[PDB]
């Protein structure tokens, strides 16, 4: 989904 | 004089279809998730993709993309040595000259 | 078994100035325990004629992380990555739509 | 005073 979180 | 780059609430499949409309890298949007109410998300461009990136809060509000964590305090001290410790200057960390 | 060198305790801000500005290559540098907050620990290191001073944070998991910049709109944060990159690895700064 | 504050 998002870059930010894994 | 309102900002082009708000979007509001939109579908995340509709960001991508309109960034990967565009030519350059870092053309972007701020639009309002949809899958996580009162969350922002940014989607950037990047080549042939699109990128999100959840904008978050802290305990006083503050916006901000994340942090990068380590298990351990020397992972984070070696991992430096090849990336900077500023993202705004070029510092690669290197041992103490005895 | 070996204990880590770079590691100076609770020295002074003054200390770890005073000494790795003594220093003769950019990147001299020490983990100190920070005088600002207990709990936290900051990373000192020389760049030029200057010490500069980076917070690190330990959260309830153990996980060490530097501290990162913190923004009071929407309108500063897309501003502040027209300059700085938003990825880590890549390169990508924020860029108006065209068209 | 941090730079990354």
């Amino acid at each position: 989904s998002y870059v930010n979180v894994q | 004089k309102p900002h082009p780059w708000f979007f509001g609430k939109i579908p995340r499949a509709k960001a991508e279809e309109m960034l990967s409309k565009q030519r350059h890298d870092g053309a972007f949007l701020i639009r309002e998730s949809e899958s996580a109410p009162g969350d922002f998300s940014l989607s950037v461009k990047f080549g042939n993709d699109v990128q999100h990136f959840k904008v978050l809060r802290d305990g006083a509000g503050k916006y901000f993309l994340g942090v990068v964590k380590f298990n351990s305090l020397n992972e984070l001290v070696d991992y430096h040595r090849s990336t900077s410790v500023s993202r705004n200057q070029q510092i690669f960390l290197r041992d103490i000259e005895q």
